[PDB]
RNA sequence: AUGGAGAGG
């Protein structure tokens, strides 16, 4: 009765787009971009793979409200190295493991009987 | 329902008191709490 | 008849119920379009003017103090302290 | 072939036992929590009744339809009907089917999901068929009628996500576990004289060496192996549930990619 | 002023017990520029402790005691809420009347 | 609410993914905090808890009758031949991030009972609307679309504060204010205020 | 009222499984752990689920109307 | 009883006393005794202690009574609160109780009375009387419906 | 006192409330519904046209919006139903009702309304959902728990009727009370429970989660402070992190016991400006005591700061605690194999004792302590002795209980539960009571028909042996369930009793207010105190300061 | 066959009645830790014994599992509660027209019940569900 | 700077106070017969059994936020096998020739005694503690 | 509008 669609939790709204990437004014060279329509399932797995970037300073994610599927991600990176870029190594990273185990999850189905 | 059924009312010197002889007739426990706690109770 | 202007007997400091409702008095006043005597800076909001008017002493109201029997001391907001 | 490494032990048309080697905790779990909630399925998501003079209420009903499993193998060539250009629903983002009942015996009449009928146009699609894991092939008992009772109804089956519903939901269980030997004191045991005795050995520690009371600490080591298990429904087959999960994960982590370079833009 | 010098005494004792020479300089170890602002502080800490005139002080008083007597709840003398209805009553004949002999 | 005075409502629901989870993949349909336990001395939610588990396991019905011989012992010897540790806990995995739970969980079936108690069957706001004829104030109840009432407890809390408009306000212009005419001699509301 | 389409908190589907029980338990002679671990209701989130169950449509169906 | 007394050397110690408990009070009486401290008896029935020692004692002894009935129980409720009921029941000259038959007696506003207990009789013996009202009572205004002399309201604002 | 010292009113709303870790305390979720339906008349002016123009745009649906309109005749445009919704164009000067919003001051209200923070000025947030959400730590002022109480809500409709509840009544200007001198609001439940977890010196942190607890606090200053431990690893003490919270310059020492700055048990309490020193952090600490964190952060950093602080420590501790996780089994109420004989022969040895004196009574042996009958003696004496066997197995019972045990870990946080708790859970319920005695004969010359007569026996009388967790027999149940009655009996009359008194207290001393000469009076100016309090200060700014002139030798105060 | 006697309270006043049928001797004539403690059949003269303790209980405390290891006031509680619990009130649901009625979509027979629940019918016509459930602080929700 | 103190220290005492992740140690220098050492150690890192014998030492250096330990090419300042980073928070006077420090690791507590050491000891803010085996 | 019954914190 005072409920939200169930949709708002994957579909984006009207003019609400997917990043949001602000100036962090505390830290220099750090940045915190905004995900909507997401959750742990993906602020989890991009804080963790950036944590094995050894130019990254600073690295987390926070679900401030869980009514609302959103999340900040925050990034700090080496002087130099812009923090966009640390976002996009780091999805590429994670692209990369899920191919190889996708393909190696396949060929071991392919041994198998029942 | 069941319940309701098996009531008992008691209008207006300690008549809330789960009384001892009250074993084995009246339920110890079920009974409104508030106003009309251990005057309304049940077989 | 009033009270001499020297010789006020009370707090020089303004009350907190003295300090709510000049705010709210200057906000209603504020609400209303009356006229603005500070730089505003952006501040859109009628409480939020009240606030840096009174910061900077550019409200004039006066307070009237009543004492129990009948007499009263009058103080500019300009002139009682604000410190709360 | 080279990173993270799967090892299967048990499989079957229902179930997955494997072995994930080499991965983060937090890519074993996102593709778990993927696995539960973002891999798409069809699923009746609109009922109109034309008779109903069964015990039952008609919402009543039109929530078990719902949760009825359909099979959703080929579910990646229906498109959502929120995106589809047609009004209302259609042949390309929507299977229609169709429930005919009404007691001609004696006995108390059963409705099975095997009476459910398509009526759409699957158009050769591998789609909206009831599925029936039943030994006597009446999977999902529907509704029961007495003698004079009909029950007359039409279920549009739409592609949805389990996110917006658990009836769109593929994975039915995913058991899941680390370390069996607490070998990076993860949790720290609950006991009253023995932690040892009291806490029941995981199957999964045949797998593993145990420690050694001669060992100290390793403080250095990371949660590496993980130990799951993906139960289907069935509308979808198990090795895909996995697969297509890992997909889905990937897909969108992907679309944020994209999306920064959508922000590049001047 | 009287009336002035009476309800400060309390505090000052407070006061100069702990603002006395021996202490300031062994004890805390002050200075000049640090020690006036020590000065200042209190000055100003203490007029905003000051109660403002138009407090509504008695309703607060009340609620102050009615409050924490709705959590009165349990050997000699009556106690809690029964004594505290006695009390305001101005029970002519209480129920546990007691002499304390010394 | 459980069988046992543990009453409560729901603040919030999590999909399976978010909730906290059994190695075995079970999840909770419901989960109430460890601080309604320890005061309250309801142990037979505890016991009720552990026996319903071996009832489901074993697939017999448990006999939780009043003053019988059963008991918590005897019910834990038996969940362990389940398998499961005996004094109902369970390691369970964060949902959030996967990880282990430091602490393991009481987890297990319990007789819950939804009560006629519902959310979308209190609400109620209203900003001005029906008037009684007598009083001129605001009609009596949500089923009325009524004003809830200014109390005077509520009234003197308003006093403490100092809020002194606000107090006016609440018992002027919400509520019932009126205009009269006095006379300058009498004082009574006598005058026939031709208006206009 | 009737056997439930699914298990609410896994998510197995248990609405084939009721017929099946009742035979194993009637027809030959079985007991109801027995009967459900036969259903491969193994976890016991889904097994209290039939267990449990009670069918309240027998008696509605007696109703003529 | 334990007692904390100061000790030739300064310090405060502990020199226990034998203290006599009784069912009963007669003040009046049991002080005028020979061989006790007749500066240090108490009973918890203050209205004996106003009556033998006074309206001051009183007054002290009726918040020594009260604050022990919060104590007690756990609670602390600062001396400002506990003092002004005591203190309000007080300055009448005697105990003055906290019903129809106290303080709704004292010649304040006849609204503010009527406001509570005996509603009637008070507002029709008030129109006898020919009373007139202040119109400086809280609730006077709260029925008036005008901003009551409380807080914000104690004051007056001008240019 | 119907219709004139309270009047049914506009512009309220009720619903059932639940808790919120994640609002900042003074805040209040307002359900979108409600919010569409209470009204604020807000005034056309430049600084607001715009936004003003667009919600009237918005219609009355939904959030945010505006119902209706006010021209300068005083006419009634109806946005619902208007052929003129769509183009308004706002005269400066007009009034648009428009809805509640974010950040708008509302009064908050829980019934009944015994004190002044029953009425909390709160900053609106709408949200979805029905209920009214609020802060944990606003529970308690208000006296609310979450099993189905509901809260109202009042909305002001003037500029200065706002003013008035921001700058008087708001929540954070409530958290320090002239009612105990001391904070009325704290760290409670789970986060009170975590927040010692937290802090064992057990407990630490590595990097991977200590940055999530780092970014959770919004006040951070984006710093990663140096970890406690660095060769050859980086853990990061519980300590240290919750650190992170508290302000700077706020400066706390607390000798709890054994504390002596070595704290060998961690006990106590230190923190050296807006770090923590030693000692593990409880309930008389960032509890609502007196010389408490939040009492000094108050009166130190003033309300806002402190308010901010509860959201601080609740977003931290609850992360931590969220992905640690606590419970409680029974295994929580069982006590050692060993305890159990022990406690079992314990109870015993006090049923022996019994007997004896019982024996002894029987053959006028027993004498009469002064000033009492011969039975009163004899009562007095078993139910000590009973008593005293309950305590000890009791404490027996607790001293066997691990520092893993749940209910006890909660007593040490002092989240819930106490010692009794521990006791009647584990070891023995006890004696039980119907007006301060043991239970009567209600039968003649015995208490229920499966005794003889004349048994005064601790059994027959009421006296529980068995434990909750062990199991109370028929007897003991029908006696339990005697007590337990009186208990509600009486539970329902103080609730009575107290509401007259309070009615009765406030009606009396309602006029009375300091005026502008620091002399309390009443309607007709008499003097009740000639200076507030007999020393004119608020008692919201007053603590508890030791005069140290008062004590030691003549010597050492001489030294 | 008088087997079976009626009481009322006052003639309760004057029998002696065994609360365990065994506790007629019976003869009598090592322990178990675990069970509660049970004094004896010190008086070895009865008249009467009583059919089953649990028969002092009324029709809403007969619901409540294991009540004789709860706090009492809690007993009583949810004795108020039960009856404000959704469930099958009748079968004869759909043939009445009732103000209010609520019916539980999937109700279920408690996995933990009671001999006097026989009686009631609790377990054909149940008014609440199994919920799986952790006691545990999770999201502090 | 530099070093800030240095010493041998041999365990006498080790204290798990109902913990499983820290000790409370007791030792004294094999150098100086007015000095002794209290200090609380993560045990499951760096074990410490009794009689037992720890390099100790105590330096300001190697605030900014702690970058990870990219020591991959700067200077550890270390070689040790257990280090920590406290506070001082007091200096106690024993006697006319003696000194005590008081230090606080993440609430882990150090108390050292000794005399020639107050030519060497700030108060705070930085003091990493050294020790080796 | 009366009057009444049950229930919520
Ligand atoms: N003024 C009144 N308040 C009541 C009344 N009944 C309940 N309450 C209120 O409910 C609040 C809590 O009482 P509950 O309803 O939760 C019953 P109880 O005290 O047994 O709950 P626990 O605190 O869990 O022990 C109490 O503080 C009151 O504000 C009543 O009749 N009058
Ligand atoms: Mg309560
Ligand atoms: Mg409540
Ligand atoms: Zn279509
Ligand atoms: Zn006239
Ligand atoms: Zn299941």
């Amino acid at each position: 009765m005072n409920a939200p669609d169930r949709f708002e939790l994957f579909l984006l709204g009207e003019g609400e787009s997917k990043l949001k990437i602000d100036p962090d004014t505390k830290a220099p060279n750090a940045v915190v971009i905004t995900f909507e329509k997401e959750d742990h399932t993906l602020g989890n797995l991009i804080r963790a793979e950036l944590l094995n970037d050894r130019k990254v300073l600073f690295a987390a994610y926070k679900v401030e409200h869980p009514f609302f599927a959103r999340f900040k991600l925050r990034i700090q990176t080496t002087e130099g190295y812009d923090p966009k870029d640390a976002l996009k190594n780091a999805c590429n990273s994670i692209i990369n493991k899920l191919g190889a185990l996708k393909t190696n999850f396949e060929t071991e189905w392919n041994l198998q009987t029942l | 329902t069941l319940s309701h059924l098996r009531r008992t009312n008691t209008p207006i010197a300690k008549p809330r008191q789960l009384h001892n002889t009250h074993w084995g007739l009246v339920c110890p426990a079920e009974t409104p709490e508030g106003q009309a706690c251990g005057l309304v109770k049940n077989l | 008849k009033a009270i001499p202007k020297d010789q006020r007997a009370t707090t020089p400091y303004m009350t907190k119920y003295e300090r709510a409702r000049i705010l709210g008095t200057r906000a209603l006043q504020i609400s209303m379009n009356a006229p603005v005597f500070v730089d505003l800076e952006g501040e859109t909001d009628p409480l939020r003017i009240a606030m840096k008017e009174l910061a900077e002493k550019k409200i004039p109201l006066v307070i009237r103090r009543y004492l129990p029997d009948g007499s009263f001391e009058d103080w500019s907001v300009e002139e009682l302290i604000v410190d709360l | 072939e080279e990173g993270p490494q799967v090892k299967i032990r048990e499989a079957s048309k229902d179930n997955v036992d494997f072995i994930l080697s080499n991965v983060d905790l937090a890519m074993a779990n996102s593709l778990r929590r993927v696995m539960i909630a973002e891999i798409p399925t069809l699923a009746i998501d609109s009922v109109e009744v034309e008779t109903n003079t069964t015990v039952l209420a008609d919402e009543f009903i039109a929530h078990r339809l719902g949760l009825i499993p359909l099979q959703s193998m080929d579910i990646e060539q229906l498109e959502y009907s929120r995106d589809c250009f047609c009004e209302d629903h259609c042949d390309k983002c929507s299977v229609v089917l169709t429930l005919q009942a009404f007691g001609e015996s004696e006995s108390t009449t059963n409705v099975y999901s095997k009476d459910l009928v398509i009526v759409s146009n699957l158009m050769g699609r591998n789609i909206g068929h009831p599925i029936i894991q039943d030994k006597e092939g009446n999977g999902v008992l529907i509704c029961k009628l007495r003698k004079g009772q009909e029950l007359k109804l039409t279920c549009v089956a739409k592609k949805g996500i389990a996110k917006e519903h658990a009836k769109w939901g593929p994975a039915a269980a995913i058991e899941f576990e680390y370390d069996p030997w607490n070998k990076l004191k993860h949790t720290d045991y609950w006991y009253e004289q023995d932690s040892a005795k009291e806490w029941p050995q995981s199957k999964n520690c045949e797998y593993e060496d145990p420690p050694n009371e001669g060992d100290p600490f390793d403080y250095k080591a990371q949660a590496d192996t993980f130990y799951m298990n993906v139960e289907s429904v069935g509308s979808i087959p198990v090795d895909q549930v996995v697969v297509r999960g890992i997909d889905t994960l990937q897909k969108k982590v992907a679309s944020i990619l994209l999306a920064l370079t959508q922000m590049d833009q001047d | 002023q009287n009336a002035q010098r009476d309800a400060v005494t309390l505090f000052c004792c407070l006061l100069r017990s702990r603002l006395a020479t021996r202490r300031v300089l062994q004890e805390y170890r002050l200075t000049k520029q640090a020690f006036d602002w020590v000065l200042s502080n209190i000055e100003a800490q203490f007029l905003r402790s000051v109660v403002h005139p138009g407090e509504m002080v008695g309703v607060l008083a009340a609620q102050s005691i009615g409050e924490p007597a709705t959590q009165m709840t349990l050997k000699k003398v009556t106690s809690g809420v029964p004594r505290l209805k006695e009390i305001l009553n101005v029970a002519k004949n209480m129920k546990t009347p007691s002499l304390t002999v010394y | 609410a459980s069988r046992h005075g543990q009453k409560g409502t729901i603040g919030i629901t999590y999909r399976r993914e978010d909730m906290p989870f059994t190695a075995e993949g079970i999840v909770p349909d419901l989960i109430i905090n460890p601080h309604a336990i320890p005061s309250r001395m309801t142990v037979a939610h505890l016991i009720e808890c552990l026996l319903s588990k071996v009832a489901a396991l074993s697939g017999n019905e448990g006999d939780a009758s009043p003053f019988t011989d059963i008991t918590v012992e005897g019910i834990s010897k038996l969940l362990r031949e389940h398998g499961y540790q005996s004094r109902g806990f369970e390691v369970m995995y964060n949902g959030h991030t996967g990880k282990k739970l430091m602490a393991q969980i009481f987890f297990g079936p319990t007789y819950y009972q939804r009560l006629r108690h519902m959310v979308d069957d209190k609400i109620h706001a209203r900003a001005r609307g029906p008037m009684q004829v007598l009083t001129r104030q605001p009609v009596e109840g949500r089923s009325r679309d009524g004003g809830l009432r200014f109390g005077e407890m509520e009234r003197d809390c308003m006093i403490a504060h100092g809020a002194a408009s606000f107090l006016k306000e609440r018992l002027m212009e919400a509520s019932d204010a009126f205009r009269v005419h006095i006379c300058g001699i009498c004082g009574l509301m006598t005058v026939i205020a031709k208006l206009n | 009222m009737i056997v439930p389409v699914r298990c609410f908190s896994c998510g197995k589907v248990v609405g084939d499984k009721w017929e099946s029980y009742l035979n194993l338990l009637q027809e030959d002679e079985l007991d109801e752990g027995t009967a459900l671990s036969r259903l491969g209701l193994k976890r016991y989130c889904c097994r209290r689920m039939i267990l449990t169950h009670v069918d309240l449509i027998e008696k509605f169906l007696r109703y003529n109307p | 009883y334990d007692r904390k007394v100061p000790s030739p050397t300064g310090e405060y110690v502990k020199e226990p006393e034998w203290v006599l408990e009784t069912d009963g009070v007669n003040l009046s009486e049991v002080m005028t005794v020979p061989g006790i401290d007749p500066t240090r008896i108490y009973t918890n029935s203050f209205i004996d202690i106003m009556e033998v020692l006074g309206i001051e004692a009183g007054r002290a002894a009726l918040y020594k009574e009260v604050y022990n009935v919060i104590a007690s129980d756990g609670s602390y409720v600062n001396y400002r609160h506990m003092a002004l009921l005591v203190d309000v029941m007080t300055t009448q000259g005697g105990l003055t109780s906290v019903t129809r038959h106290g303080f709704n007696r004292s010649n304040t506003g006849a609204l503010m009375r009527c406001s509570f207990e005996e509603t009637v009789e008070i507002l029709f013996e008030a129109g006898a009387s020919a009373e007139l009202d202040d119109c400086r009572g809280v609730s006077e205004n709260v029925i008036l419906g005008q901003m009551a002399p409380i807080g914000t309201g104690a004051f007056d604002v001008m240019i | 006192r119907g219709n004139l010292m309270g009047k049914r009113v506009d512009f309220s709303a009720r619903t059932v409330i639940s808790g919120d870790p994640n609002l900042e305390l003074d805040q209040v979720g307002v359900p979108k519904s409600i919010a569409k339906t209470l009204t604020y008349p807000e005034v056309v002016t430049p600084y607001n046209i715009d936004r003003l123009t667009q919600l009237v745009r918005n219609g009355p649906n939904e959030h945010p919006g505006a119902k209706y309109v006010i021209r300068d005749s005083g006419d009634r445009i109806d946005l619902r139903y208007s052929k003129r919704a769509g183009d308004i164009q706002l005269q400066y000067g007009w009034k648009v009702e428009r809805h509640i919003m974010d950040n708008d001051p509302v009064l908050f209200n829980r019934q009944p309304s015994l004190h002044k923070m029953s009425m909390m000025a709160h900053r609106v947030k709408v949200i979805p959902y029905s209920t009214f959400r609020l802060n944990l730590s606003v529970t308690s002022p208000y006296n609310a728990d979450f099993d189905g109480d509901e809260m109202n809500l009042h909305v002001p409709q003037s500029e200065e009727t706002r003013a008035e509840l921001s700058q008087l009544c708001a929540v954070p200007l409530q958290i320090v009370s002239p009612q105990s001198n001391k904070p009325c609001m704290g760290i409670v439940q789970d986060t009170l429970c975590g927040i010692r977890k937290l802090t064992l010196r057990d407990t630490f942190i590595e990097l991977d989660q200590v940055l999530n607890m780092l970014y959770w606090v919004p006040d951070w200053d984006g710093v990663i402070p140096t970890p406690a431990i660095i060769k050859p690893k980086p853990l990061w003490s519980g300590k240290q992190i919750l650190s992170v919270a508290i302000p700077n310059g706020i400066h706390l020492q607390r000798f709890d016991e054994g504390t002596t700055l070595l704290s060998p048990k961690d006990n106590g309490m230190l923190i050296i400006d807006g770090q923590i020193i030693f000692g593990v952090v409880e309930k008389k600490t960032v509890g609502s005591s007196n010389g408490g964190l939040i009492h000094v952060v108050t009166r130190e950093k003033g309300p806002q700061v402190c308010a901010k602080l509860f959201g601080n420590i609740q977003k931290v501790v609850n992360f931590w605690l969220l992905h640690n996780g606590f419970s409680t089994g029974i295994g929580d109420t069982i006590a050692d194999g060993p305890t159990m004989r022990e406690i079992t022969e314990t109870i015993a040895e006090a049923k022996k004792k019994v007997l004896d004196v019982t024996k002894e009574a029987q053959a006028n042996l027993l004498t009469a302590k002064h000033g009492m009958t011969l039975r009163e003696s004899f009562e007095d004496n078993v139910v000590r002795f009973l008593n005293e066997a309950r305590d000890k197995a009791g404490r027996l019972a607790e001293v066997n209980l691990k520092d893993l045990n749940n209910v006890k870990q909660m007593v040490m946080a002092g989240s819930k539960g106490s010692f009794i708790n521990i006791a009647q859970m584990s070891a023995c319920v006890g004696q039980q009571s119907v007006e301060g005695k043991r239970i009567a004969f209600g039968f003649v010359d015995r208490t229920l028909p499966h005794f003889s007569k004349d048994d005064y026996s601790p059994e027959s009388k009421g006296f529980v042996e068995n434990s909750y967790l062990r199991g109370l027999t028929p007897q003991e149940f029908f006696f339990h369930a005697m007590g337990g009655r009186e208990g509600l009996i009486d539970t329902a009359v103080k609730t009575a009793e107290t509401g007259y008194i309070q009615r009765r207290l406030v009606k009396a001393l309602e006029d009375i207010m300091v005026h502008y000469d620091n002399t309390t009076r009443n309607s007709l100016g008499n003097v009740i105190q000639f200076i507030y309090g007999e020393d004119g200060m608020d008692a919201a700014h007053i603590e508890k300061q030791s005069l140290d002139t008062i004590g030691g030798s003549d010597a050492a105060f001489e030294k | 066959e008088g087997l079976v006697e009626y009481i009322d309270a006052e003639e309760e006043e004057s029998i002696l009645i065994a609360m365990q049928p065994e506790d007629l001797e019976p003869a009598e004539a090592d322990v178990d830790p675990a069970k509660r403690i049970r004094v004896s059949h010190h008086a070895t003269t009865f008249t009467h014994c009583e059919i089953h303790p649990s028969m002092i209980l009324g029709v809403a405390a007969s619901i409540i599992p294991f009540p004789d290891h709860n706090q009492s006031p809690r007993n009583t509680y949810q004795s108020a509660m039960g009856k404000q619990a959704m469930g099958v009130f009748l079968t004869n649901y759909n043939v009445r027209m009732d103000t209010m009625a609520n019916i539980l979509y999937y109700p279920q027979k408690p996995l933990g019940t009671t001999r006097a629940m026989e009686y009631l019918k609790f377990r054909e016509l149940p008014a609440g569900q199994n919920a799986i459930v952790a006691i545990a602080c999770y999201s502090g929700y | 700077s530099n070093t800030l103190f240095d010493d041998i220290f041999q365990v006498s005492e080790v204290d798990p106070g109902r913990y499983n992740k820290v000790c409370r140690i007791e030792a004294a220098s094999t150098t100086q017969d007015q000095c002794k050492l209290t200090l609380d150690i993560n045990v499951e890192l760096f074990p410490v059994a009794a009689q037992d014998s720890l390099t100790v030492t105590i330096a300001s250096s190697l605030t900014r936020s702690w970058r990870p330990p990219q020591a991959g090419d700067r200077s550890l300042a270390d070689d040790y096998d257990y280090v920590m980073y406290g506070t001082a928070y007091k200096f106690e006077e024993v006697s006319k020739d003696l000194i005590a420090v008081y230090y606080s690791f993440g609430g882990l507590l150090m108390r050292l005694e000794g005399n020639y050491r107050n030519l060497n000891n700030l108060k705070q803010e930085n003091a990493y503690l050294l020790i080796r085996r």
